[PDB]
């Protein structure tokens, strides 16, 4: 239970939740906006997942100023979570060296 | 070799069902598709569904009445089509078809021949036709036989166990009684019959037959 | 807005005949189709969803297909329980629309 | 469900001249275009392959050309062999269909 | 054969194994689904490399429930193995760097 690991783990569970919210919110902004397609939340789900990875196929997207607003905060959580678990691996490595060469 | 063999014909009571076959020879890859085709006569091609044998997975053309049901024997490289409680709609030629998962049907299997029908499956009698005594010939003589009186479709005629294929036709089947009837004409030198034989064969695959007629002159 | 264009507006059909109900959308809106029926006096009562999917106590005589701009309602052997109007809709986009519907007549 | 219209039907042509057939598609599908020969009581054989690639055994007479929704089978010099109908089909998205095929005249 | 480039060159042989069984499943879950264009191997492997990279064109991507799932453990798999690489790369400097300052 170190702190990297413990904040990799921390990160997974805030970004499940930042994709469910995120999915529940698009739905919520679009609909209203004619001609919106990112309206139920079967799609919308995998429309976050899409986003939070940056795997952005372009099949789903916002068109509101509330939907882009749920739109970048999904970006911003998926890419740190991702970067906080590369940071955790460096971390790791880093130590495992440190003990390899006998610091 | 063949590498889709399928059965000629099946004869189905109306209501009944059939299982039809499609044996695999050659290359076998994990992303090999089979595909089934339905022909009515004389109209197009109609997909009606894809098994991949390595996962036992089937899909169905949906926007069709949904009759087959594919599954497949991966220690055989057999592929079955369930055809089910069939009318005269059914009645058809089904294509088995080879693709490996690249869209296109590289091979084909020949294709059986099912007839929905409560007849009764009859053998061809087949007769030689051969010219009368005043008949004249030129550089050319024309010779046949007759396959006369059998059900269902199909019948496959040959000429020397298919040794003798130019100049051949076989005319399509006319259909009385419920019994269908056609013949086969063949042309050779008239040079060289009798004095090198010609024999018509019939197979009727329905009837699991297949019979041999020497067309000798009336002498 | 999506239109659905339902066309022929009746389709008279023999008892135990095959029918299908044309609707077509105006842009490719992938499966995202349902089918409605609904009787004389009656509410509307869901058939098929998602284009081709069954709905649990509908008869298996009701199928649907199509994808993109192209859907069909299909009845394999039309019954007197049939005659209604039938009715598609979309849920592609923003705000769903709904076809003109098409009366079944034996 | 990508409709494939093979127009026209028949074609007539007389021998040694070129013959094209065509294949329109009812949405842009690339090169995702197979064609296929059917003679008399034949199976199908496949002919040319995402729409302009030879196949071993095929006369290089046969060529095809096209891309999105229009594809063109083509016959340098019809000869008698060629009599057949000609059938396209499509594997850009499913299901697979195949167009209604176009008989060879000669 | 320190930890760091031992893990990034398991990390790469999974990555592979990972775009071949994915391209396999893609096909799998989308073939039966009306419009679905990702139901040929050569194009679903493309699409899979796609998906790792994150370079998602939207020439080619899953409709179904269980495509969408097949891409998302390739998501996960490019991301990371990519992150990981990044941390072994930041364990070498970071070595190298301890050793120039003769610590
Ligand atoms: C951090 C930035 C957050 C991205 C959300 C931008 C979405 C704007 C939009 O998609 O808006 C969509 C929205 C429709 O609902 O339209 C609107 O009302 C938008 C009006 C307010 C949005 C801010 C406007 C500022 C642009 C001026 C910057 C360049 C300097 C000149
Ligand atoms: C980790 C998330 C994995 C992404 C896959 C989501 C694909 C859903 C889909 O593309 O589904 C496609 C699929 C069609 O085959 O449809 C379906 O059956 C989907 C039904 C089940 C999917 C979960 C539904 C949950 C959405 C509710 C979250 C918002 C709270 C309210
Ligand atoms: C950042 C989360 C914003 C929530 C969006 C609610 C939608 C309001 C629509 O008017
Ligand atoms: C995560 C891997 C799932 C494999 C998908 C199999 C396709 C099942 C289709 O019904
Ligand atoms: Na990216």
């Amino acid at each position: 239970s170190a702190l990297h690991w413990r904040a990799a783990g921390a990160a997974t569970v805030l970004l499940v939740i930042v994709l469910l919210a995120g999915s529940y919110l698009a739905v919520l902004a679009e609909r209203g906006a004619p001609g919106a397609q990112l309206i139920t939340y079967p799609r919308a789900l995998w429309w976050s997942v899409e986003t939070a990875t940056t795997v952005a196929y372009g099949d789903l997207y916002p068109v509101t100023l509330w939907g882009r607003c749920v739109a970048v905060v999904v970006m911003v959580a998926g890419i740190t979570s991702f970067g906080l678990v590369t940071a955790a691996l460096a971390t790791w490595f880093v130590g495992r060296e440190q003990e390899r060469r006998g610091h | 070799q063949v590498q889709l063999q399928q059965p000629g014909a099946e004869l189905v009571k109306p209501g009944a069902s059939v299982k039809l076959s499609c044996k695999a020879s050659g290359y076998t890859f994990t992303s090999d598709w089979i595909h089934w085709v339905k022909q009515r006569p004389g109209h197009g091609l109609e997909w009606i569904g894809e098994i991949i044998p390595s996962y036992g997975r089937a899909n169905y053309n949906e926007k069709i009445q949904k009759k087959a049901t594919l599954t497949a024997d991966k220690s055989s490289s057999t592929a079955f089509m369930q055809l089910s409680s069939l009318t005269s709609e059914d009645s058809a030629v089904y294509y088995c078809a080879r693709e490996r998962g690249d869209g296109y049907f590289a091979v084909w299997g020949a294709g059986t021949t099912v007839t929905v029908s409560s007849a009764k499956t009859t053998p061809p009698s087949v007769y030689p036709l051969a010219p009368g005594s005043a008949a004249q010939t030129n550089s050319m003589v024309t010779l046949g036989c007759l396959v006369k009186g059998y059900f269902p479709e199909p019948v496959t005629v040959t000429w020397n166990s298919g040794s003798l294929s130019s100049g051949v036709h076989t005319f399509p089947a006319v259909l009385q009684s419920d019994l269908y009837t056609l013949s086969s004409s063949v042309t050779v030198p008239s040079s060289s019959w009798p004095s090198e034989t010609v024999t018509c064969n019939v197979a009727h695959p329905a009837s699991s037959t297949k019979v041999d007629k020497k067309i000798v002159p009336r002498d | 807005d999506i239109l659905l264009t339902q066309s022929p507006a009746i389709l008279s059909v023999s008892p135990g005949e095959r029918v299908s109900f044309s609707c077509r959308a105006s842009q490719s809106i992938g499966t995202d189709i349902h089918w409605y029926q609904q009787r004389t006096n009656g509410s509307p009562r869901l058939l098929i969803k998602y284009a081709s999917e069954s709905i649990s106590g509908i008869p298996s005589r009701f199928s649907g297909s199509g994808s993109g701009t192209d859907f069909t309602l299909s009845i394999n052997s039309v019954e007197s329980e049939d005659i209604a109007n039938y009715y598609c809709q979309q849920s592609n986009r923003w705000p769903f629309t709904f076809g003109s519907g098409t009366k079944l007549e034996i």
